[PDB]
Parts: structure tokens; C-alpha cells; sequence
């Protein structure tokens, strides 16, 4: 399970490249009442959120029915998918304020970037 | 109109508003003191097209 | 482009002659009065371009928090160049890149 989320998370960052080579080539479809940026941004966020997804369903599916955090989330007593998602495969795509990490500093988000 | 695209498409763009600066790139003030000529070349053509 | 007085520095402002037809440039603090090169008194763009190349340095191959790619130089095919974004930054801005070489310096698309 652990190999296929790592391959899972690899293919999405693969096509999250994908994505920004097309966006840096003028091939990028507009979203209509949306600008370029924006629509780059959707995208790519959509795929990392569909990425953080398909990662917590294999593991979750992976759990068995003795697994005890299966048990409480089968339940319905505490716990639900998500937690499952990020305790066991990813964490996933930080947000503030609806959008990805902002550039604090001169056009990066950090000065190990 | 509701299951056609095309008659759709039609009625949005007769509703949608659209003003000269929309479509107007740039603007340009010219001297040229001759009324029924021009000094501009590109231009010339197709005026004395018009004029004649 | 506006053009100043040679001998008060003022600023040239257009002005039409009624008996004699011709646009001249003159300055209002004084007499002086030479005469107009062309007749573009204004022009105004609605949607402009200007500033997306033009904000370049002759030093910036010298940052070190720029990328640096393989991609061919157009000039001198070196193996080395320095590649970053437009300068500009308005909402309606392309994310294309512009790429610097560290031998001729020039800025060149991959287009
Ligand atoms: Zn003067
Ligand atoms: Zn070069």
C-alpha cells in the first residue's frame, strides 16, 4: 500500500509539472471567468486534492476489520476519513486563506527555494 | 433557445454589455491640415479609396 | 517622446499656425518656436506590453536565488542560462519565461 501511494503522489506531481510546462507555453485551456493564473492555480490545486484522495482511499481500503482506527471510524463514534488519510498516507495541500503558500519573500515562499 | 447552443450563445452575446473600450486598442491624435488628403502612407490608400 | 527648449529647458508644447498650416513646437515662457518632425502629438494604448522585457538588468547573472536551465542560446549556443518570469505584475500577465545567457546577456524566449 505504501508503494501505491508513493506512486500515486509521484504521478500527480508528475502531471502537476506537466500542468506548469503547458502553462509556461501559452497551451493552457482558460477557464471562462477566470484569468491564466487563476486557472493554473485551480487546476493544480484540484489535482493535489485529487492526489491526497486516491493516496487515503488505498489506505484506507488497506486497513483490516481488527485495525482499531477502522473500528472507531466504522463506528461512527470518533474519527473519520481524513484522518485516516493523513495519519496513514499524506497530509496533503496546505492552504491559507483558499490558496496555496504565497511568496513572503521576493517571488519564493521560502529562502531554501 | 434553452436546448439549442447556438441561439443560446446568441441571446448572451446581445445581452452581455460591450463598450468602445472594449474592443479599442490603442488612440492616436494626428495634425494634418488637408481635408481631402492625408499624410499618413499606410493610410493614404485606402482613404483616396474612399474618396474617390 | 517630448522634446524640451534649447534655451530655457521648458517643456515644447505643440502649436498649430491658422496662416501658414504646419504643427511647430513652442515653448510658452518665451518666443522660441522649432518646428515639428511629425505629426504624432499623442498616442495613448488602451492595453500595453511595455515593461514585460524591460525591466532587465545587466548584472543578474550574478543572483544566486535564480534558477539556472540547459537551454541553447540563439547567439553564442552556450550550455548555461538564467530564466525567470515577466517582470510585470498585473492579474492579466502571461507566465511565460525569459532566459538570460551568462555569455552574451541577452533575453530570448523559447517560442
Ligand atoms: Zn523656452
Ligand atoms: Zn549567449
Amino acid at each position: 500500500t505504501m508503494k501505491e501511494i508513493t506512486h500515486a503522489i509521484s504521478s500527480a506531481k508528475e502531471q502537476v509539472q506537466e500542468i506548469i510546462y503547458k502553462a509556461q507555453h501559452n497551451e493552457l485551456e482558460l477557464k471562462p471567468g477566470m484569468t491564466l493564473r487563476e486557472s493554473f492555480e485551480g487546476e493544480v490545486s484540484r489535482t493535489l486534492n485529487d492526489a491526497r484522495d486516491s493516496a487515503g482511499r488505498s489506505a484506507e481500503m488497506n486497513l483490516k476489520d481488527l485495525n482499531n482506527v477502522k473500528q472507531m471510524v466504522s463506528a461512527g463514534s470518533k474519527g473519520s476519513f481524513i484522518n485516516i488519510a493523513q495519519m496513514s498516507a499524506c497530509v496533503g495541500q496546505q492552504m491559507v486563506e483558499g490558496k496555496r503558500i504565497a511568496f513572503g519573500f521576493a517571488d519564493r515562499s521560502l529562502p531554501h527555494f | 433557445i434553452a436546448l439549442d447552443i447556438e441561439k443560446a450563445k446568441v441571446i448572451q452575446s446581445s445581452i452581455e454589455y460591450t463598450t468602445l473600450k472594449n474592443v479599442t486598442s490603442a488612440t492616436e491624435i494626428y495634425y494634418d491640415p488637408d481635408p481631402t488628403s492625408t499624410v499618413i502612407e499606410e493610410d493614404f490608400d485606402t482613404v483616396e479609396a474612399y474618396f474617390s | 517622446s517630448f522634446r524640451f527648449c534649447l534655451e530655457c529647458n521648458n517643456m515644447l508644447y505643440p502649436k498649430e499656425d491658422k496662416e501658414n498650416q504646419r504643427l511647430l513646437y513652442s515653448c510658452r515662457n518665451c518666443d522660441y518656436t522649432e518646428l515639428a518632425e511629425d505629426p504624432k502629438v499623442y498616442r495613448h494604448e488602451l492595453i500595453t506590453n511595455i515593461g514585460e522585457t524591460a525591466g532587465i538588468v545587466d548584472d543578474i547573472g550574478q543572483d544566486p536565488t535564480l534558477p539556472r536551465s540547459d537551454k541553447e542560446c540563439p547567439e553564442c549556443h552556450s550550455r548555461d542560462c538564467v530564466f525567470f518570469q515577466s517582470q510585470q505584475r498585473r492579474k492579466d500577465t502571461n507566465m511565460t519565461l525569459f532566459y538570460v545567457c551568462l555569455n552574451c546577456k541577452k533575453t530570448f524566449r523559447d517560442e
